[PDB]
Formats: structure tokens, C-alpha cells, sequence
């Protein structure tokens, strides 16, 4: 056990035939990527469950096995800055009473030390031989939108593209697709750099339909980032599931930016070009806007908090931190899972979700209508050409009446469970009172 | 590993009693030049697969090709050899001295394009094949279907060759060969079996031979050259086709205009898919060659490279279509008519209101419902999507019969 | 390169979509000697206990003999544990 | 089959396949085929 | 189109190369004969 | 499962570049013997 102790941990291999050993190897082995990567390693912490305490322990039978993924399989997938082939300075084995039990461990002990310098030496290949963190940043960038730029030009071009109709899903076409994403990216101004290449698209159940408005509000237009495989250790299946529906979610949310700037375009559509004449349903209905623009721009100021800083800020010294790839996997997992659960996207606050989806479909539906429409009836101080004006009113007063109603929700869940981002949402949304 | 050393450090096969990984047989006289098929791995230069250890087996394709780079080009005119010589011996748990073999391999792989690419130079040598094909050599061209025009355009054989072999003399020493004499690679060549080897005269007359020695053989070989020799010719017949109708367009340089607006039509279409065809993707491809092949230096790779940028180049060129686009070549059965037809007709109009017009309505919906569907048929793509693109972009006519 | 012979013939002689993506399943890479055989499994041959003296004298013999063929077979000796699923229809083949 | 390492191995402890198939896949060793991927393919048609 | 039928038709040109596969197998068994 | 919608491209072009190449060139093993 010293000798194999050594096999697992100064070399990679584990010479065993017997199962003398409870290591393993499987045809995962031969290509090695992915989960594959995963399910290659030891049968459990024991031998079924139990042990030789004095030199496997059942403790730091762990912390071995992890330098023996640093020794064995970084170098398998491509030759390695401490290992070459495997021609770093050759492997050696390391490894009536008056400490019977007491200091057994203390003889072995010394490997862990080994062992938290390969660890050590585990840290740079991800630091470097793949800039990991930086392209975190540029994931940041790109999939979490904070290159507005890029971000804007994209959401500028689909959504342009989406507001000039195309109803019957006639808009989702692979070409059309690709060359919106293509020259969003070419228009995006930081460059494809490296980091910045490895994106592609993608959508479930590709819509043949649109609802009005077209908001494809079950959100089928998607980003991926192509991932590598050294990459591909620490970018993970439910990883780039979870940030996908967050870009799937915030992209969304573009689309009602994008509204915003439509339902704003719809009054220098016109211009009022009628200079000389000042109108009431102009005061009114560019003020009914006011409220709707500023409310979902301080819903996006609050999860542009909850998750670009409220939790990435966090994580910019968590992953300092660490030194383990098993805790660098385990804090860019708790990263995104706090993402979703302050970004509201969790299951647990998707009750006030609903309410959101309930404003969102309301400005959609009611203001496609007054893109649809001119300026009112005439008379007094007037606009003129849409009959509907009153339905323009009551549909904002439905909007107003979902915004009393997220008010009276939204305490429930600080009052019963305990989270901090919702007091900071209805500390802010209705600022200075109950209900303004 | 002393017979290893020899082969990789110099172009010597030791063989001791044949149980050395490599060894050489006179094969060589089979496809002495050029990789007609494939000799210097498994059949003039063999690999005995078992006869190799497992650490080596790792890279032996390497080992087998190191030596031929040093024992290619000293038959050549360049002493092809690597100054570095690391012995190799055996040592516990070790095999750095196994991990030589990659600086040898492209040492090696160094020498060898040290000379391809500046001596026999490939980087301005091969130039000479797409200068040629594809009328590039636009200044020999334009000269070349024009003095000896009249008997070169007619429409069943009827050529006569020794004119433009005299022709090919002065328009090439007219033309800018005058820039580098490389004339000599140029040879004529003509169809055994019309289209398909290529992977009426005037209408496409002829295409060029292109054989070379040793080292720029391992570019130029059967499998490439048969895209050469007969290549091309699927170009040549648009430029005579349209010349041919602008030669009726000579013979008038009342007068009903939808017939002359026709012949002005039915050309933009020849003219501007024969802008798609080459003068689309040029410089890329050349910046790509150049970098792919300069920096890799190594036969494995580099005809690889070569190889790819051959299609990429190509692939402008409608002349290469899984489809054939085949109602483009019905379309042109047509086209030829517009020339001689109505050449005919600038004489028998006093010998263009009346017998040009009675095929202007025939002409002009014979080539505008093919042509606006053929593009729709052809919508694969997502410098490329180039001749959808831009015969899209005209925004009338943009299509009549649609892919969606 | 020869995948005519032992890919898609060997693919087509199946008496059973992957018509085609099987070869693609099974794309080998001549270049490769990377057998996932290990010591454990040499005690496949002992659950065909109708004759174990000639059911594990066999391996010593094939190892002496000299092909280096005998090491990808750790999956062969187990082959499939559906019953009778390829053994079977060599009998009804014979007819 | 017709061969020492190819025939006599096929029917050593239980033995019993096609033998065409069963001499295509005595050959697929020497082919230099990763042992699981071929199995798989089979396995997932038959 | 559903988002099938293209990928149908990328079958169709993978059953295209095994018939190519197939025409290899047939024409490197009649290289034997003749030549 | 899901679909990126780009990796298409990058298969059109192998199958392009393999299925034309090998259909006209294997038909043409024939041509340079029997020709």
C-alpha cells in the first residue's frame, strides 16, 4: 500500500489484477472528456465500506485521489508543465509501542503535504493554460451582457427584425438567424478576440408562431458558449443550462428595453408634427409610459444588482480563494445557483415571477395596439386618428391594478421566508410609501 | 536505437536483418516524381506496424516521416541534413530520449521547405496554375480569344491549334510573362470523357497540363492534376459566349429597344455570375496558403493544406455543383443561340423588329424562370453564400420561384 | 481508408436511424494500439463452467501463441448477456 | 474463421456467434479498433 | 419545414457517402480481375 | 439535446467537400484504366 499509494499519487497508474486495490479504469479512460472524466477514479472511499485506517484512513483517501487526477489525466489529455510524458525528474514512493494508534498516520502524513503541492500545481493550468477566469469576464461580457454594446447591437438587430412582424414564426430561420448573431458579433466592438470566439446559438421547439407584440415570451432564442475541453472540467452541462436561461430570461427583459425604446420611437414616429397644437391624451399617455418605462427599468437596475455585482462581486475573491478544481467547480456552482435564486428566475420566488409575467404581457398586448394606432379623438386640446382611447386608458389602469397587486405579494415571502434581494426589491420599487 | 539515430538525424537506412521499424524497396520507378498514388509510408518507404516498441509507436508516422525529408531533396540539389544529433540509448522509466524525435521530425520538416519554398520557391511556382486557369493571366487572354478569335469560336470542333500555339508565344510574351518567363509548365490538353474527370470549341476549347519535379511533385500529383488539365473549360465557354453575342452587338453597335434592353439582360446575366465566379474570394487565399504552409513546414500537414486551399480556391467557381446546377447548362443551349442565331440575324435583317423580337419574349422567360429558382435551389449556406448573395442583390428579379 | 470491407460490410452483415452512423459509431483509428483489457478481467471464462480445464488452459496457449490479437477480447469474453442473442442464430442459419 | 487465434478462441468456454461475423471481429483486432466502440455500435443495433 | 426535414436530408447525404462506401467496396474487388 | 444552429454550417461543407469529391473522382478510377 505504500507502492500503490505511490501508483495513484507519484505515478497515475494503479498496478492491481486482483482488485488488491479499490481503484478503477474504464473505456470513459480512452477518450476521456466530459462526465467520462467523472466516472473515471476509485470504487468508494473504502473497500465496499471499510478501510485500512493506518494508511487510507477513510479521511484523506479523498484528498489522494485528487492528486492522482492532477498526475494522471492532465497530462493524459496533453503533455504538461510539471509532467511532459512523464519525464518530470522520475517517480520514487516516498512512504512495545509508545504511539500505538497515535502517530501510525503521522508516518504517512507527509504525502498530504505532496499532495497540496500538486494541488497547488493543479491551480495555474486553468488560471493559464486556459485563462479560465478571464473568459468568466468574457462570458460576463457576452452571455451576461455587460458588453451593452454587443449586447444592444444584438438586441437592436433581432429585435428590429421581431418588431417588423413576422408573426407566424417566419423570423426563425436558420440563415436569418446566423446572420443577425454573426453580425451582432461583428458589430459588438470589442472585437472576436480569443476569448471572444466559441459563440453559437440555439432554441428547443423552434416557434412556428408568435404572440402579439412578438415577444416569443416562451423564450426560445438562445446563446452558447462552444466549450473545450480543459475548459469542459470546470464549464458544466447544467453550468451553461442555468446561464442560458438567464440570457434567455435578461433577453427577454431586452425585449421590453426594446419596447421601450419602440413605445417611445411611436411619439417621434409622428413627431407631433402638428407643432401648433398641444394635446391631453399626449400629456396623458406620455406620462402612462413614464411609469411603465421607469418600472421596468428599476426591474432591470435590480437584477442588473441582484446578479452582476449583488452575487459576481462575491465570487471575484471566492474564486481567489480556492485551490481545489473540486471547490473551483463548487464555487462557479454556487455563483450561478445564487444567481437564479436572487435574480428571481428561482421556482421559490417564481410566485412574483408570475406577477411579472402578468405586467409584461399587458404592456405587450395593449401598446402593439397603440403601435398600431395614431393619436386619439379630436376636439379641444387634441391629437387625432385612434377611436380606442379609453381601452389605451383602462389597459393602463390594469397595469397600475398588477402593480398594487405586486406590492401586496411581494412582502409575503420576506415575512414568512428570509430573502435579503426581495426586501431590497420592495424597498425600492415603491420607494417612498405603500403605493405612490 | 543506433539504426533510429542513423534514420533520424540523416537520410540513411541502416536495416539491420530488416527488424528496424523502417525500410526502403525500389518502388520508386512505380510513380517516380509525383504521389500518383501514395509511395513513401507503406509502399517505397515502408512501416513493418509491429516491428515498432510502445513508447516510439506513439509517433512513428513521425520517425517514417523524417528520414524521406532528408532523403528527398539530396536527390534534388540541396544538402538536406540535420546538424543536431541527440544519441538515443534506454534509461529506467524514461523516454525523453524518444521525445527528440520531435525537434528531429521538424528540423527536418524545416530543411525540407528551407528549400521547397525559396528554391523550385512553391509560394510564387504554383502561382503559375490559377494565374493560368480561370483566364487570370487576364492580359494573354484577352489577347488570346481575339486575334485568332475567328478560328477558335466555332461551334462544332473546327479549331485549328497551330494558330493559337503561335498565338500562346506572342500574347504570352504580350501579356506580362514578361514579369517571370515561367511559360515552359504550360501545355495544352484535350476531353477523353467530357465533365466528370474534372472533379463545342470556343465553348470550352481546352484546358491545361501541369507536371513537375520531385519536391514540388509532393504538391503536384494525379488526384490534384486531374482538377488540372481539364478545369476551367466549364469557365472558358461564358467568355466566349458573351463575346460572341457582343460580336451581333457589333454588326448594329423602328429599332424596337426591348430587344436591345434583352441582349443588354441576358448578358448582365452571363457577366456578373461570371464576377461571382472568380473575382470574388482571391486575396484570402493566397494570405491563407501562406500562412498555413509556412509556418507548418511538414509534408503530413502541408499537403493538407495545399490541398484544402486547391478547393477553397475552387469553390467560388459554379464549375464545382453536386447539382451541376443542370438548368444553367439547358439555359445555355439558349445562350449560344442568342450568339450565332442572331449573328445570323445582322446579316438576314437586310440580307431586329421582327426576327430578333420573335425570340426576345422566348429568350427573356426561357432565362428568368430558371434563373430565379436555380439560386432558391441552392440555398445551403447560413466570401461565402457569395452566388446567392449577389444575384439576390439586384432587389427586382431578387426571386420568382422561392427557396421559402 | 479501408472501411469498405470491415465497417461497412461488417455493418451491412447485421440481420437487423444508424444504418450508416453506426460505421460513424464505430469510426477505429488505425493508428492507435489502445487496449482497456486489464488482469480482472481473466475470470470471464470461469461463469461457462462445462469444462473449466479447457475453458482456462485456452489463454496461456493464445498468449504463447505469437499474435498480439489476444488483449482486445476482455469485452468479447463476456459478449452479450442476453440470452442466446448472438449464439442462436447460427443454429437456425445452418438450416 | 481459418486461423489458430481466430477459430479456436470462438469457441473456447461457451462459445457460439455467426462465424463470418465472428471472423470479422477476430480481424477487428488487428485493425487497431478501441474495444467498447465496436461492441457499442453492435450492441446498439442488434 | 419542422426542424426534420433538413436533418433528414443531412441523413440522406450520410446515406449518400455509405452508397459512395459501397461503390469503393464494389470497385476495389474489381480491381482484382483485370488489371 | 439542444441545437446551437451553427455547427450545420461546418457539416455542410465536410459532407460537400467528402461526397462530391469521392462521387466524381471514384466513377473516374474507372476513366484512368479504361480510358
Amino acid at each position: 500500500y505504500t507502492r500503490f499509494i505511490h501508483d495513484w499519487v507519484y505515478s497515475g497508474v494503479f498496478r492491481d489484477a486482483y482488485g488488491e486495490f479499490m481503484i478503477q479504469v474504464n473505456h470513459e479512460y480512452l477518450s476521456f472528456r466530459d462526465k467520462l472524466y467523472w466516472t473515471h477514479g476509485y470504487v468508494l472511499i473504502s473497500k465496499e465500506v471499510e478501510d485500512c485506517v493506518p494508511v487510507f484512513l477513510k479521511h484523506i483517501a479523498h484528498d489522494i485521489y485528487v492528486c492522482g487526477k492532477t498526475i494522471n489525466l492532465l497530462k493524459l489529455c496533453c503533455p504538461r508543465h510539471y509532467l511532459c510524458w512523464s519525464d518530470v525528474p522520475v517517480p520514487r514512493i516516498s512512504v512495545l509501542l509508545t504511539l500505538p494508534v497515535l502517530m501510525k498516520r503521522s508516518i504517512t502524513a507527509p504525502l498530504a503535504a505532496h499532495i497540496s503541492l500538486v494541488n497547488k500545481a493543479a491551480v495555474d493550468y486553468f488560471f493559464v493554460e486556459l485563462h479560465l477566469e478571464a473568459h468568466y469576464e468574457a462570458l460576463r461580457h457576452f452571455l451576461l451582457m455587460e458588453d451593452g454594446e454587443f449586447a444592444q447591437s444584438l438586441s437592436d438587430l433581432l429585435f428590429e427584425k421581431l418588431g417588423a412582424g413576422q408573426t407566424p414564426g417566419e423570423l426563425l430561420n436558420p440563415l436569418v438567424l446566423n446572420s443577425v448573431l454573426s453580425k451582432a458579433l461583428q458589430c459588438s466592438l470589442h472585437g472576436d478576440t480569443p476569448h471572444a470566439s466559441n459563440l453559437s446559438l440555439a432554441l428547443k421547439y423552434l416557434p412556428e408562431v408568435f404572440a402579439p407584440n412578438a415577444p416569443d415570451v416562451l423564450s426560445c432564442l438562445e446563446l452558447r458558449y462552444k466549450v473545450d475541453w480543459p475548459l469542459n472540467i470546470v464549464i458544466t452541462e447544467g453550468c451553461v443550462s442555468k446561464y442560458s436561461g438567464v440570457f434567455s430570461f435578461l433577453l427577454q427583459l431586452k425585449l421590453m428595453m426594446w419596447a421601450l425604446k419602440d413605445v417611445c420611437f411611436h411619439l417621434k414616429r409622428t413627431a407631433l408634427l402638428s407643432h401648433m397644437a398641444g394635446s391631453v391624451q399626449f400629456r396623458q399617455l406620455q406620462l402612462f409610459k413614464h411609469e411603465m418605462q421607469h418600472f421596468v427599468k428599476v426591474i432591470q437596475g435590480y437584477i442588473a444588482n441582484q446578479i452582476l455585482h449583488v452575487t459576481w462581486c462575491e465570487f471575484r475573491a471566492r474564486l481567489a480563494t480556492v485551490g481545489d478544481l473540486e471547490e473551483i467547480q463548487r464555487a462557479h456552482a454556487e455563483y450561478l445557483h445564487k444567481a437564479v435564486f436572487r435574480g428571481l428566475l428561482t421556482e421559490k420566488a417564481a410566485p412574483v415571477m408570475n406577477v411579472i409575467h402578468s405586467i409584461f404581457s399587458l404592456v405587450l398586448k395593449f401598446r402593439s395596439q397603440l403601435i398600431s394606432q395614431a393619436w386619439g379623438p379630436p376636439g379641444g386640446p387634441r391629437g387625432a386618428e385612434h377611436p380606442n382611447f379609453a381601452l389605451m386608458q383602462q389597459s393602463y389602469n390594469t397595469f397600475k391594478y398588477y402593480s398594487h397587486f405586486l406590492f401586496k405579494v411581494v412582502t409575503k415571502l420576506v415575512n414568512r421566508g428570509y430573502q435579503p434581494h426581495l426586501e431590497d426589491f420592495l424597498l425600492r420599487i415603491n420607494f417612498n410609501n405603500y403605493y405612490q | 536505437f543506433e539504426v533510429l539515430e542513423k534514420w533520424i538525424y540523416r537520410g540513411i537506412i541502416h536495416d539491420p536483418y530488416s527488424e528496424f521499424m523502417v525500410e526502403e524497396h525500389e518502388l520508386r520507378k512505380e510513380r517516380i516524381q509525383e504521389d500518383y498514388n501514395d509511395k513513401y509510408w507503406d509502399q517505397r518507404y515502408t512501416i513493418v506496424q509491429q516491428q515498432i516498441p510502445s513508447f516510439l509507436q506513439k509517433m512513428a508516422d513521425k520517425i517514417l516521416s523524417t528520414g524521406k525529408y532528408l532523403n528527398v531533396v539530396r536527390e534534388c540539389g540541396h544538402d538536406v541534413t540535420c546538424p543536431v544529433a541527440k544519441e538515443i540509448i534506454y534509461t529506467l522509466k524514461e523516454r525523453a530520449y524518444v521525445e527528440q524525435i520531435e525537434k528531429a521530425f521538424n528540423y527536418a520538416s524545416k530543411v525540407l521547405l528551407d528549400f521547397l519554398m525559396e528554391e523550385k520557391e512553391l509560394v510564387a511556382h504554383l502561382r503559375s496554375i490559377k494565374r493560368y486557369f480561370l483566364m487570370d493571366q487576364g492580359d494573354f487572354f484577352v489577347h488570346f480569344m481575339d486575334l485568332a478569335e475567328e478560328e477558335l469560336r466555332k461551334p462544332v470542333e473546327d479549331i485549328t491549334p497551330p494558330r493559337l500555339e503561335a498565338l500562346l508565344e506572342l500574347a504570352l510574351r504580350m501579356s506580362t510573362a514578361n514579369t517571370d518567363p515561367f511559360k515552359d509548365d504550360l501545355k495544352i490538353d484535350l476531353m477523353p470523357h467530357d465533365l466528370i474527370t474534372q472533379l463545342l470549341s470556343g465553348l470550352e476549347a481546352f484546358s491545361f497540363d501541369y507536371i513537375v519535379k520531385w519536391p514540388l511533385s509532393l504538391i503536384i500529383n494525379r488526384k490534384a492534376l486531374t482538377r488540372y488539365q481539364m478545369l476551367f473549360r466549364h469557365m472558358f465557354y461564358c467568355k466566349h459566349v458573351e463575346r460572341q453575342l457582343c460580336s451581333v452587338w457589333i454588326s448594329n453597335k423602328q429599332w424596337f429597344a426591348g430587344a436591345f434592353t434583352l441582349r443588354q439582360r441576358m448578358l448582365n446575366f452571363v457577366q456578373n455570375i461570371q464576377y461571382y465566379m472568380m473575382f470574388e474570394v482571391m486575396e484570402p487565399t493566397w494570405h491563407i496558403l501562406e500562412k498555413n504552409l509556412k509556418s507548418a513546414s511538414n509534408i503530413d500537414d502541408v499537403l493538407g493544406h495545399h490541398t484544402g486551399f486547391l478547393d477553397t480556391c475552387l469553390k467560388d467557381c459554379m464549375l464545382t455543383n453536386p447539382e451541376l446546377l443542370k438548368v444553367f447548362s439547358k439555359l445555355m443551349s439558349v445562350c449560344v443561340m442568342f450568339t450565332n442565331c442572331m449573328q445570323k440575324f445582322t446579316q438576314s435583317m437586310k440580307l431586329l423588329v421582327s426576327g430578333f423580337e420573335a425570340t426576345i419574349n422566348k429568350f427573356d422567360k426561357n432565362f428568368s424562370a430558371h434563373l430565379l429558382d436555380l439560386l432558391a435551389r441552392l440555398s445551403i449556406y447560413s466570401g461565402m453564400a457569395s452566388v446567392i448573395s449577389r444575384l439576390d442583390f439586384n432587389g427586382f428579379y431578387t426571386e420568382r420561384l422561392e427557396r421559402l | 481508408r479501408i472501411h469498405h470491407d470491415v465497417n461497412e460490410l461488417l455493418s451491412l452483415l447485421r440481420v437487423h436511424a444508424e444504418v450508416y452512423i453506426d460505421l460513424l459509431q464505430k469510426n477505429r483509428t488505425p493508428y492507435v494500439t489502445t487496449t482497456v483489457s486489464a488482469h480482472s478481467a481473466k475470470v470471464k471464462i470461469a461463469e461457462f463452467s462445462r469444462t473449466p480445464e479447457d475453458f482456462l488452459k485456452k489463454y496461456d496457449e493464445l498468449k504463447s501463441k505469437n499474435t498480439r490479437n489476444l488483449d482486445p477480447l476482455v469485452y468479447l469474453l463476456s459478449k452479450l448477456t442476453e440470452d442466446k442473442e448472438t449464439l442462436q442464430y447460427l443454429q437456425q442459419n445452418a438450416k | 474463421t481459418e486461423e489458430m487465434e481466430l477459430y479456436e478462441l470462438a469457441q473456447a468456454a461457451g462459445g457460439g456467434i455467426d462465424p463470418d461475423v465472428f471472423k470479422i471481429l477476430v480481424d477487428l483486432l488487428k485493425l487497431n479498433v478501441a474495444p467498447l466502440a465496436v461492441f457499442q455500435m453492435l450492441k446498439s443495433m442488434c | 419545414r419542422n426542424m426534420k426535414d433538413f436533418e433528414n436530408q443531412i441523413t440522406e447525404l450520410k446515406k449518400e457517402n455509405f452508397n459512395l462506401k459501397l461503390r469503393i467496396y464494389f470497385l476495389e474487388e474489381r480491381m482484382q480481375q483485370e488489371f
